[PDB]
């Protein structure tokens, strides 16, 4: 099949061959396929499905970053990025904790603008929590 | 004679139109449904929600049109 | 029909599309005008500025 | 005075048209039937905008002063940097004709068409009870044989510019093996091609006539059937709106005969 | 006399023409109401308070149409 | 016969042609109105304010047809 | 004979407006369902199901436009 | 009489085709204006500029249309 | 005599409506298909599976207009 | 009396599929040619000398129908 | 007689609903072949094999069509 | 003699039918035209040649349809 | 006599709608191959190439139509 | 409509008021207002640091 190639600022997450991924987009969730059509894209704060060799898969949190599908070998970039169990269920409620407490400490719309982005990770953490149960 | 014969005419307009208005109509509505459920699959459940919502609004008229059609077709005939 | 009546509305059809041209149309051609003469004014002197 | 609404209608869907062989101005009742019945208003009117237009540009141009410019001299300095630009746009050939023939159709078309904002039973009012004439509409380019005669005119033009610069060759080559190419084709080619060439001046023709036409019918319809306090009420908006109809209506005359001339040139 | 059967064949022309706008009209808006909302999933209730203000508008026209249809099919014929 | 069902054909006629009209040209716009309202939801009562401007010469020369219609089944027929 | 003749017309109508109807319909729809299924056909099993949901309203009334043109044109004749 | 009584119908033919013609190309044309409304606030005005030039080319023809419809009413009929 | 030009004018106007439904509806969905195969070349068997799968119920309606298009035509 | 009334109804047919021809083509011209407006609006007066030499085509054809429309009603008669 | 009056009409109508169909269908059709070689030109002639696949299906019905406007034209004539 | 007044209208289906093809194909593809100059504005005078090469097929048949009406109109009738 | 009306109405019903299906065939798939050029120009000629290969095949249906109705126009009638 | 002399008539209106253009109106107009121009564009090269 095909390699795939996971780095962030601080750290490379993952580096190998995959059987096939289910990655997170600008505009939606986007499944990728060996020698799919070459693209490049910006992704929102969400996560990555690693399924590899006899089907076993893992979970990469991606809180912001870059895709990359232009050669069949592709690529994730990440301004921040947890790896699965580094990260925690009790991480994430936190998360909820605090974005639920600046939803209600939030009054204009500047403000507004960064709760909101403290909401997409919380959120985006309480959906890979999950997901990191299978 | 044409007192009868014109009516099954006068109810194929009716129940032709009404056809195609709600069969396009569906159709654009659901496909906009299908892209957004492709793209947001966690929200189908809300989504199929609002489309249930509009699509009776779709319906509205071309049921009036075609409980007209079956009336003149059998009531007057 | 009587006729003097038509001719006496197509007056004041014409009065009010007058107060309707003075007010937008006149208006933009009075700027361009003046707007052309500011910028061949500022021609001729930013021309003359050679002279210093 | 028996003026049924259908009457004033027509009365001002008259021509006003004279015979060159009595030599008379003929009476709108029961027309003629000859190519020989000039119509007197489209000639007329045709001819003393045009010469107005020379006049005003020809009162600058006999004046003109290279210094700081007048408020009137800047009006009409507009207009020609507005065609001159639009020319150097879509023309990059030498020819000296291109410009001051665009310049012309422009502020020709533009003049003609402004006759139809004028109220619609002035002028034709004055000349039958002051003059006498027995009929009367002011629009020139309200009429086919003025828009056709200007389309033919750029019709002659265009062959006259393919010729020159193509040659023998050239021509003949564009007119069979254009558009799809292989000599079998040519028996089609000729009938694709020659009425593409001759839809050019056609629809330039009648565009423009087809505007003005059904504008100054408007007009009439207004003042002849509804009563006069809807006919105010009805004539403003058309008229606000067909300021842009003469505006544009000239402007596509002239763009559209740029473009003809370039293609056929260049 | 025969002339009561084109009028069912007229109210049959109107009332399947404002079904056909009826219908298709609402499917288009519908459709973009739900693509909307797809991408954003908040602001949904004012979003929505905007779909029922443009659909108000949208089948006032074939509102009269039906009415008319009805009128012609029952109280005249 | 001839005289009056012809008028209600002709009444037909305009005021389904009308619907048609003044119902596909009102869901296409107010498509648009919704895609802009989901993408700068701050704007919606400028983007309707647009709206309804544009919306009113939508309608217009619909409403012709439909007024004369009105007349020509109740004043002429 | 004199009947008959027209009683296929009224047939013809509403099998054909219904035909356009239903298959321009399902055209639309269907579209959005293997647009869907090129982004995500991990889904197209989901979105398979919700493409026989949706295809279901699809198609109704018209399938009343042509049982009731095949019942004119095989049990009036 | 017939002469006449058609002539409504003529009429009824010209100014509905003009009411469709007019409202849909309106509608296609306010609709992107308003998209546009929607990416830039100082292009609202601007383009709301545009927009009545050019909605002034689209109704040149349906307005004659119309207009001839109403001389065919009041004029010939 | 009137009865049988009156029946091929019907045919016609079945058989053609059929058509204009059964073009547009597969133009429609058919050009998805080729923009999902241009992304997706191994699922292009895959992909087009699915539309036959929906081709026959596109052409559902518009062979019932053909098939009573030729009983009007000559079985009548 | 029915030679002149065909004629009229003839340059209705003319003029009003002329009318929908002429619209509808600029409608969709002219959106196209506001969405290049909103996208660089400071490139409007190039794409406005486009946007008038594509529409001198697009509605070259249907003013000669209009014009022959005129022409039945007031020339020929 | 009328026979052929008829029959050629019949024809005429027939091959020119096939025509508008079939013209369109591939058009659209092609429009997406086309496409995908502006994207990128090695699979013009794989997407040009789908291509032929597939506008077999295209022309499938409306050569039934020509085929029985064809007969209808030259042998009931 | 009846003959002359089929004619015009035979010759105004022609002239209406061609003026719809020939003004939508051309707003279809000009506004293709317009967006390509609205990304690549250094690119205009190369693709105004593309357009014209492709306009001429556009207008292929509609002016044939067009010289054929227009003769019927005048050389026949 | 009867036989010439008829038969020029036939011929005018075939190339009317012919010249409807080529002209916004040609003007949908030309439209794509301008957005081609514009997006990738120095592929010009080979997208030309496609272009005419889909253009053929596009027209192909219609053609048929406009020779069968120079046929009946000059042959039959 | 009708065909009628007053076509030729407007065509020699048409050309001989393109030939006055030509002859007498543009040459000078385009002359004046260019001379200025140049008057201007060296106004921009005559432009103490040099």
């Amino acid at each position: 099949t095909y390699h795939l190639d996971v780095v962030s600022a601080e750290q490379q997450m993952f580096s190998g061959l995959v059987e096939k991924i289910q990655v997170t987009g600008s505009e939606g969730e986007l499944g990728i396929y060996p020698g799919h059509a070459p693209l490049l894209t910006a992704i929102k704060p969400g996560m990555i499905r690693i399924v590899k060799q006899h089907g076993h898969e893992e979970f990469i949190y991606l809180s912001g970053g870059i895709l990359e599908v232009q050669p069949g070998n592709v690529t994730v970039l990440a301004d921040t990025a947890i790896r699965g169990q580094d990260l925690d269920e009790a991480r994430a409620m936190e998360a909820k904790r605090k974005a639920e407490e600046h939803i209600s400490s939030s009054h204009g719309d500047v403000d507004y603008a960064q709760a909101s982005a403290e909401l997409a990770k919380a959120i985006a953490q309480l959906r890979v929590i999950e997901l990191t149960k299978k | 004679n044409l007192n009868m014969d014109l009516l099954y005419m006068a109810a194929a307009v009716m129940m032709g139109l009404a056809a195609i208005g709600a069969a396009i109509g569906i159709g654009i509505l659901g496909g906009k449904f299908l892209e957004g459920a492709a793209r947001q699959p966690d929200l189908i459940p809300l989504l199929r929600t609002q489309f249930f919502i509009v699509m009776g609004l779709v319906d509205a008229i071309p049921m009036i049109a075609v409980g007209l059609g079956l009336y003149v077709m059998f009531a007057v005939a | 029909m009587n006729l003097n009546a038509t001719i006496l509305g197509q007056a004041i059809a014409f009065v009010l599309f007058v107060l309707f041209c003075m007010k937008y149309v006149w208006p933009p051609l009075m700027a361009a005008i003046e707007k052309r003469q500011k910028e061949i004014a500022d021609g001729l002197a930013s021309a003359e500025r050679a002279h210093k | 005075e028996n003026m049924t609404p259908q009457d004033y209608i027509g009365h001002h869907l008259n021509n006003l048209q004279l015979d060159l062989r009595t030599f008379s101005l003929v009476d709108p009742q029961n027309p003629p039937a000859t190519f020989w019945t000039i119509n007197i208003d489209s000639m007329f009117f045709s001819v003393v905008l045009g010469l107005l237009f020379l006049v005003l540009f020809r009162s600058v141009a006999k004046k003109a002063t290279s210094g700081v410019p007048g408020k009137f001299q800047t009006a009409i300095e507009l207009v020609i940097g507005f065609v001159n630009g639009s020319v150097k746009d879509m023309y990059h050939g030498k020819s000296k004709l291109i410009a001051p023939l665009a310049l012309t159709i422009f502020v020709w078309v533009f003049l003609m068409n402004l006759m139809d904002l004028l109220p619609i039973d002035l002028l034709p009012y004055i000349a039958e009870h002051v003059l006498g004439l027995p009929a009367l509409r002011v629009v020139p380019s309200a009429d086919v044989n003025v828009t056709l005669s200007m389309a033919l005119g750029v019709f002659i033009l265009i062959l006259f510019y393919s010729i020159k610069m193509k040659g023998i060759g050239g021509f003949t080559k564009e007119l069979t093996l254009q558009p799809f190419n292989h000599w079998a084709f040519i028996p089609v080619n000729l009938i694709l091609e020659g009425v593409s060439l001759l839809s050019k001046p056609v629809s330039l023709g009648l565009r423009l006539f087809g505007n003005m036409y059904a504008g100054e019918l408007i007009f009439i319809l207004i003042a002849g059937l509804l009563p006069w306090w809807s006919q105010w009420i009805l004539n403003v908006p058309w008229a606000i709106f067909h300021i842009l109809i003469i505006t544009l209506q000239a402007f596509i005359f002239m763009v559209l005969t740029i473009v003809y001339l370039s293609m056929a040139s260049e």
